[PDB]
């Protein structure tokens, strides 16, 4: 799990000492981050469902052919529509849960870590999740550092799958 | 039935002999040899409909004259014992495979054959383009195995050699 | 399903039912699992187990929808298409059910009255469901394509 | 005559559509059950005579219905309770195998209270007897196997009523 | 590890004895068998992602409880996780299988296997069901022709079906 | 089973012990 | 289910045709007899003939050569046609 | 519906078994207990019994428990062969007549 | 066995064998590896399983062994223990033909005019296989428990 | 390079011992094998053409998106369906050397190693690699233990790609 607080303990332990002003600094700059992150989380949270089906049907306007095409790995019946959705909202359940942990350390334990595997045997494309993710960024309709501190994390999603 | 077993059996028996090692050595070459010329008397029986077919159009795209009136395959019913004939030469090669000999063709199809085919007026050189297809038909991994296609393709062109 | 006639076979001997018949519930029952899972194949393949199952009928069988056919135009072919999905949807029931009956007192028991009184050739909606069987169990292993296909020639033997 | 796969696959099919996941839901809810209803039904078998007379003399066994001028009096009015005691016994283990209630109804209790309101026989006395051998049940099958086949049970208790 | 060769002879040692004239011939017979070994091990390391993936997407479609939220197999590392012992297990069954012997398979495959899935918390029940799912996708796809020639190889998927037994009864 | 716990399988050492001088195997 | 259930005099269902019959059984007979019906003299009812010749199975062959004398039949031959002899097993 | 026994066509139009037989082949059938043997108590298909293997109705209350517990001891089986074994079936239709 | 009776089955109804009936004979014959070991463990253990036999349902039952019993002095109980020999002997055909077919109609079809013929009380008979039962599933693990034990109880059904 | 011959050599040479029958015996099969082997890499490479023109066809007939959508990933333009027409001849390339070879070390050297890493970041999707490599599987023409050697190094790479 990274979190600030964490990599700070971790920092200190390497070395077999004692929690110094090396890493009291480090855990302040989570408290002082901490209230755009939190203001996020509930923002994101709050318009969860307008933004999993908003980004569902945003992969299915950009590539046709997944609603069309016949086998398990497409969301052409209802079970493949109804797992494509599911893991929209996997992706936005992550990204919350990273805002209101502060590091990018939830998502890369239960998001990140063996998602190329799964994509290469299951047959799932990881450019149908950057465009869901794409959605996301531009229709959360926050701004400032608010909207700083969440695309972030959604950036982050976006280089592990491409 | 010229075979393995019809030759052993024969000679020692015109000799007043039992079987000895040298009759009982080659019926061991029976058991060998039979796992493969089984087989290509499993694939030639379970597709038998098929390769006639296959086989007894070619006699009559190589040879269109047949159906003009007077020659031998002027009707229909004459067509149809056409294909009956190369049945029964794919049936006695079923026979000789299962046998271990040509006993089946050297007393069934061929003795005989060279009497009734002048007397009836049949060309001998339409049935050999029949059989001749269907050893060239043979893809040897495919069809069947190699050795399976070494042992159907011998009584084949056996047949060839008696009507040619 | 086999839970069902097990029953009314024992209910009318009088009886219980006998290890032979309840080592056969408990045999269905732990079958149940893989059950569903050959079902949710069919269940949301049938856009294209349809789609090409009427792909081949029309194939072998253009009279039926050549001008003078019964399936002939843009209505009856749609028509055409709706009865492989009635009868794919059956085969889906009988799967989960461990047997045809589901399938026989529905699409099966009187279905000749129906085509016959509907102008229909019973044997034409015969090589549909057949076409659809090359294509269900071209989705399936070899374990449970001798089930799915399995269904469909009971369907094909009763509809004849 | 519908068990419990029975009636999921007619309601399923009666809208048309197919084995949606709350159809295959509750399918896989009665698959989970099959191994306790077979070993269920497997002592209720073995023990069906032992029951039915722990249940008579149980509940009704020496009640004035079994004396003279009660219900029950003679020996072939006494012989048809045993036999009749049986089918409750043996129906309910049907329900109790197929997950559906819909044989009870089918072949025990259309036309059973009609009956015997026609014969004079005591409705009262009969759930009471059906009951005590539903307590009984409980005994072999256990807890749990004991709430499944006497979930049945009081059915017919409920419409015999 | 030692094949099925060597089996003999580790046993003929702690005898004292040489190879009597029926060993010898039992072990000709499985040089005659031979092609027939290596045309199955072949069959099923061409296949072996499709073994694992299929049995893999037919085991969360009848236990969905597995990829719910709480379930063991939730997450993308619990997931790969899943897939990867699976891919181990048909490794070294296959291995066995050109050994002719189950040495490999439960020297550095299966020990203590059923102990690592007590201390993690899998349900080792629903590991053997997976075992058997690859079983019977790869003993079908062992007795298919498809450019073998025709011939009897049933002693052989027999050999196979029980190393695939040995390791679901190693895991629970 | 298996062998136990580290002994190579096949290799095992006590395969044709003599019974006067075999030690149990802990 | 069979007819030996427990059933003997004194006992709830009435007294009546006992067959040794297995669940289910698979054997039959052929038998041939004449059965006057001595009774179309008071009902006037049509005629029909009286000798044939039919498979009884054996869960019914008893009660009907059981039948057949009742009312004053004579059997002219039976044999079984259907099913083995001695078998313990395989009657079903 | 369509429905089919050829086999018991088969073995009375050569008159291998009598009408009676074929009569009591298909009431110990399948798709008669299905029919009128399932959907209905052992009480009702005392009576639908009668209907059917002796064109009339039950005529007494002893007629009833004679033939109910016939039913109620074997079934199906059981009933339809203690109705055709009777001499009230010889009587009127033995062998040949419908 | 269920072979026969998932024919004879099929064979009344005009028809083959469904899914159903096909794929519990396959699923029998893989299971026929299991049912000669559970008949081989009850085989040479006839020596136990009936003495010990015996031994509870005289404890049981001492009626039937007593002066006046059925079963009395040297004669009677070593017939006594013959006929729990028989049935033992059954219970291994039924095992190994997978249902009670093989018992049905040995030893069970008609059983009560027999004994109660013999003088025999069918209730102490029935006594003396629910003993046999316990030492039965005594030997065997739980797996095979509900299954040896599970003859048994449908013998203790028939028989009372 | 992974080959009959040199892990017979490798084996020895980790433990420092001379060729004994072990290794003249896994080189000898090498060389029973070479017959069967050698023709399939004669055929495959004068029907080279025919086989890299049809298996690139048999992708856009699959996946017709390939050819409609924008971008560089996609062989949309005639440049992105030049570079497909080489992908398809690197992996048909790699197969006939492995054939020549004896083993599957060429196209672990050049093609396999790095290959997952190559695709995720170009965006490449390994199921249009995979129904490329299932054309040339259907459509060598070759027969028997010819055709066992050549789809035995064609279902290797499908193995890796998935
Ligand atoms: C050219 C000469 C020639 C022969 C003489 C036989 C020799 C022969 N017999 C058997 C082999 C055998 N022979 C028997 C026969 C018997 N065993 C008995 O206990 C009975 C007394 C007797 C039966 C008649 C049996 C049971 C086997 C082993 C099973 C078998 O191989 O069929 C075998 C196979 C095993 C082996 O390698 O030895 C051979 C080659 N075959 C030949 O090709
Ligand atoms: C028992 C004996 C037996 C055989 C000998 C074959 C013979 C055979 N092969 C084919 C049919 C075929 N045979 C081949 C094979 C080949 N085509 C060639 O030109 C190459 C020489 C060779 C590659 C190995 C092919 C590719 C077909 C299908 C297309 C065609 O007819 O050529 C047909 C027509 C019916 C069919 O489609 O199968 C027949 C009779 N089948 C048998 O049952
Ligand atoms: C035991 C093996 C066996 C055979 C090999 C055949 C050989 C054979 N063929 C024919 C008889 C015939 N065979 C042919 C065949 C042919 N004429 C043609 O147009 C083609 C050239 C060719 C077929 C490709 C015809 C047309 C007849 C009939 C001759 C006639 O009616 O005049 C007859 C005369 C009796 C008859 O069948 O009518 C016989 C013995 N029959 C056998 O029982
Ligand atoms: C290095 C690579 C390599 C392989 C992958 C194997 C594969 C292989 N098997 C066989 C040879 C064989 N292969 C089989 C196998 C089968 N037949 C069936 O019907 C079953 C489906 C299947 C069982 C698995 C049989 C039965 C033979 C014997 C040939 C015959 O008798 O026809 C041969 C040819 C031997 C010959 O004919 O001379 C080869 C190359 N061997 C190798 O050297
Ligand atoms: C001087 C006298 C003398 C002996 C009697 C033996 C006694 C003996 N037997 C075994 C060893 C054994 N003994 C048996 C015995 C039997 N197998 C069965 O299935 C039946 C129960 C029975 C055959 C009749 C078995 C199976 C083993 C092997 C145990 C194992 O390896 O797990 C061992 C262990 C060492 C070994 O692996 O051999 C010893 C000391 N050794 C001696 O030195
Ligand atoms: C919490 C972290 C997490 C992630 C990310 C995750 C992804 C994930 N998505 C999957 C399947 C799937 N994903 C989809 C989704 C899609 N296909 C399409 O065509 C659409 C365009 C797209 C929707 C955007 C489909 C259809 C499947 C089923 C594939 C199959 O079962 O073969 C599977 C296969 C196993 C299963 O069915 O559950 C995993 C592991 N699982 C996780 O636990
Ligand atoms: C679940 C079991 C079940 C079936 C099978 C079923 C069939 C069914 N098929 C119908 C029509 C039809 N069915 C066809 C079918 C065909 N034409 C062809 O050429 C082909 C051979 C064949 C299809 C493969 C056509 C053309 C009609 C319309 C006929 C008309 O309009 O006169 C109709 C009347 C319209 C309707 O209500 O749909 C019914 C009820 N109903 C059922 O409940
Ligand atoms: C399968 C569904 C089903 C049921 C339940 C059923 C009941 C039924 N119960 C009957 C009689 C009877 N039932 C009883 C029962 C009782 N007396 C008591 O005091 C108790 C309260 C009760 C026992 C629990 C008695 C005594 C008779 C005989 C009545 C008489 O002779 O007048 C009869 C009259 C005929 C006969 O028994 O042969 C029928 C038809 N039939 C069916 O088809
Ligand atoms: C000797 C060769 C060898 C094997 C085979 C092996 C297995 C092994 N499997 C593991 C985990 C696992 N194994 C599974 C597998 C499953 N869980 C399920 O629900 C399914 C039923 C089943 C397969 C589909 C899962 C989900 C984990 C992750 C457990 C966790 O991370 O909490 C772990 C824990 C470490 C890790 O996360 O990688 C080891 C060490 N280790 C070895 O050294
Ligand atoms: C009223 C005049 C009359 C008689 C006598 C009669 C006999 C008769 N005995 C039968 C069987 C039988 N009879 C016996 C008798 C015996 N086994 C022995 O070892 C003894 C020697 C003998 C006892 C004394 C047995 C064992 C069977 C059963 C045969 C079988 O199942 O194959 C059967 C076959 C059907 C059935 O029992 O249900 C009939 C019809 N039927 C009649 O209508
Ligand atoms: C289950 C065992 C069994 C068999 C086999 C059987 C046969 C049987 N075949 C019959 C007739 C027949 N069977 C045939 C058969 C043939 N004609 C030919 O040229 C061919 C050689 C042959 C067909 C292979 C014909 C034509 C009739 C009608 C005879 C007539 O109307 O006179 C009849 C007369 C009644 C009827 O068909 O309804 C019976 C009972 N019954 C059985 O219970
Ligand atoms: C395979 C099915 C089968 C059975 C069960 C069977 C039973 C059978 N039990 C018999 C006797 C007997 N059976 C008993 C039995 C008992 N006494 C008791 O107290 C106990 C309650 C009970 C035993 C547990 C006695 C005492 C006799 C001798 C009776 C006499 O001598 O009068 C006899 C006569 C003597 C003989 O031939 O053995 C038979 C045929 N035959 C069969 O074919
Ligand atoms: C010898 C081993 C080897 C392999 C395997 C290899 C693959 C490879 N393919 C590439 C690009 C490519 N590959 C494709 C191929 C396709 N896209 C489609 O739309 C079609 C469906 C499909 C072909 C059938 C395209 C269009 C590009 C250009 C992508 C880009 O430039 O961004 C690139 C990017 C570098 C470049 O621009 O050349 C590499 C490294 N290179 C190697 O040296």
């Amino acid at each position: 799990m990274k979190t600030p607080i964490t990599e700070a303990i971790a920092t200190a332990d390497n070395q077999g000492r004692f929690l110094s002003n090396t890493e009291l600094q480090a855990v302040n700059g989570r408290y002082q981050r901490a209230t755009a992150s939190l203001t996020a989380a509930k923002a994101l949270t709050g318009s969860a469902q307008r933004l999993i089906t908003g980004a569902a049907q945003a992969v299915y306007n950009k590539f046709p052919y997944t609603t069309q095409m016949p086998g398990p790995a497409y969301a052409s019946s209802a079970i493949g529509k109804a797992k494509c959705a599911r893991d929209i909202g996997y992706y936005l359940r992550m990204v919350t849960y990273c805002l209101v942990v502060g590091g990018t350390g939830p998502m890369d334990e239960y998001l990140v870590a063996g998602l190329e595997e799964i994509n290469r045997s299951f047959d799932l494309s990881p450019s149908w999740y950057i465009e869901a993710l794409q959605y996301i960024k531009n229709s959360h309709g926050l701004s400032g550092q608010v909207a700083n501190e969440a695309n972030a994390y959604i950036d982050y999603a976006i280089n592990t799958l491409s | 039935m010229k075979s393995v077993i019809t030759t052993v059996v024969s000679a020692a028996d015109a000799a007043g002999r039992f079987p000895s090692n040298s009759d009982l050595e080659s019926i061991q070459g029976n058991i060998q040899r039979s796992a493969a010329r089984l087989e290509a008397a499993e694939k030639l029986a379970g597709n038998h409909e098929a390769v006639v077919k296959e086989a007894g159009d070619a006699c009559f795209a190589k040879y269109a004259y047949l159906k003009n009136p007077g020659e031998a395959g002027e009707n229909q019913e004459k067509i149809n014992k056409c294909y009956r004939d190369v049945d029964h030469y794919m049936r006695l090669v079923n026979y000789c495979l299962v046998v271990g000999g040509t006993g089946p063709l050297d007393e069934w199809g061929i003795a005989g054959a060279r009497e009734v085919y002048r007397t009836l007026n049949l060309p001998t050189s339409a049935y050999v383009a029949s059989i001749a297809y269907t050893r060239d038909r043979l893809c040897v991994p495919r069809d069947m195995s190699a050795q399976a296609g070494v042992e159907f393709s011998a009584y084949l062109d056996y047949l060839i050699n008696a009507l040619s | 399903s086999i839970v069902t006639k097990s029953i009314v076979n024992a209910d009318a001997e009088a009886r219980y039912l006998s290890p032979g018949e309840l080592d056969r519930i408990k045999s269905f029952v732990l079958s149940g699992q893989r059950r569903l899972r050959i079902a949710q194949t069919l269940t949301e393949n049938r856009e294209r187990i349809v789609k090409q199952g009427g792909q081949q009928l029309f194939q072998r069988r253009p009279d039926v929808v050549s001008p003078g056919g019964n399936a002939y135009g843009e209505e009856m072919t749609a028509t055409c298409l709706r009865d492989l999905d009635y009868y794919l949807r059956l085969v889906t029931y009988g799967i989960i059910a461990g047997d045809v009956t589901p399938i026989e007192e529905i699409g099966l028991v009187g279905v000749k009255e129906m085509y016959s009184a509907l102008g229909t050739p019973i044997s034409g909606v015969a090589e549909g469901i057949r076409c659809m069987k090359d294509v269900a169990c071209s989705l399936l292993s070899g374990e449970d394509a001798a089930e799915v296909g399995f269904y469909f020639d009971y369907t094909l033997a009763a509809m004849q | 005559m519908q068990d419990a796969i029975t009636s999921v696959i007619n309601a399923a099919d009666v809208q048309g559509k197919y084995l949606d996941a709350n159809s295959v839901e509750k399918l896989r809810g009665y698959f989970q059950t099959g191994e306790l209803r077979v070993r269920a039904a497997a002592t209720i078998a073995a023990n069906a005579a032992t029951i039915i007379k722990e249940a008579v003399a149980k509940s009704l066994l020496y009640s004035d219905i079994t004396r003279p001028g009660g219900n029950m009096y003679t020996t072939r009015r006494y012989a048809a309770c045993i036999r009749d005691l049986d089918y409750y016994l043996r129906y309910a283990t049907y329900g109790m195998l197929a997950g559906d209630p819909s044989i009870l109804d089918e072949r025990v209790l259309n036309g059973l209270k009609e009956t015997y309101n026609s014969l004079g026989v005591p409705i009262g006395a009969t759930i009471q007897a059906i009951q005590a051998m539903k307590e009984v049940t409980g005994s072999l099958v256990g807890s749990d196997a004991g709430k499944e086949m006497g979930l049945y049970f009081d059915y017919i208790c409920s419409g015999l009523s | 590890m030692l094949d099925a060769f060597a089996k003999v002879v580790a046993q003929a040692d702690a005898r004292g004895e040489f190879l009597s004239n029926t060993q010898i011939d039992a072990l000709s017979k499985m040089v005659k068998e031979g092609n027939q070994r290596l045309d199955i091990v072949n069959k099923v390391t061409s296949n072996a992602s499709a073994i694992v993936t299929n049995s893999a997407r037919a085991l969360f479609a009848e236990q969905p409880q597995l990829i719910q939220p709480g379930g063991n197999a939730y997450t993308s590392r619990r997931m790969a996780a899943c897939l990867r012992d699976m891919e181990i297990v048909l490794r070294y069954v296959s291995y066995a299988m050109i050994a002719g012997d189950s040495s490999v398979l439960d020297d550095r495959c299966l020990n203590g296997l059923r102990e690592t899935y007590q201390a993690l918390g899998t349900p080792g029940s629903s590991v053997a069901v997976a075992i058997q799912k690859m079983k019977d996708a790869s003993v079908a796809l062992a007795n298919d022709t498809t450019g073998t020639p025709i011939g009897d190889c049933s002693s052989l998927v027999a050999e196979l079906a029980g190393y695939f037994d040995r390791a679901a009864v190693s895991v629970v | 089973q298996l062998a136990p716990p580290g002994i190579p399988p096949g290799e095992d050492a006590r395969n044709n012990q003599s019974l006067r001088q075999y030690v149990a195997r802990p | 289910a069979y007819d030996m259930d427990g059933t003997g005099a004194g006992s709830l269902e009435p007294r009546g045709i006992k067959s040794s019959a297995v669940e289910k059984d698979s054997r039959c007979f052929k038998v041939t007899f004449v059965l006057p019906s001595q009774s179309r003299l008071y009902t006037f009812r049509e005629l029909q003939n009286v000798y044939t010749t039919k498979m009884v199975p054996f869960s019914s062959w008893y009660a009907e050569q059981q039948r057949i004398q009742k009312m004053g039949g004579k059997i002219l031959k039976v044999e079984l046609v259907a099913g083995g002899q001695m078998r313990s097993v395989g009657n079903q | 519906y369509g429905f089919s026994f050829s086999v018991l066509e088969s073995q009375v139009k050569n008159g291998q078994i009598s009408i009676k037989e074929f009569v009591r082949s298909l009431g110990k059938s399948s798709v008669y207990q299905k029919q009128f043997y399932q959907p209905y108590v052992n009480s009702r298909v005392v009576e639908l019994a009668f209907r059917h293997f002796l064109g009339r109705n039950l005529s007494s209350l002893a007629e009833f428990q004679k033939f109910f517990a016939i039913l109620s001891k074997k079934g199906l089986t059981g009933l339809v062969d203690s109705l055709i074994n009777s001499r009230e079936y010889s009587d009127y239709f033995n062998e040949e007549t419908v």
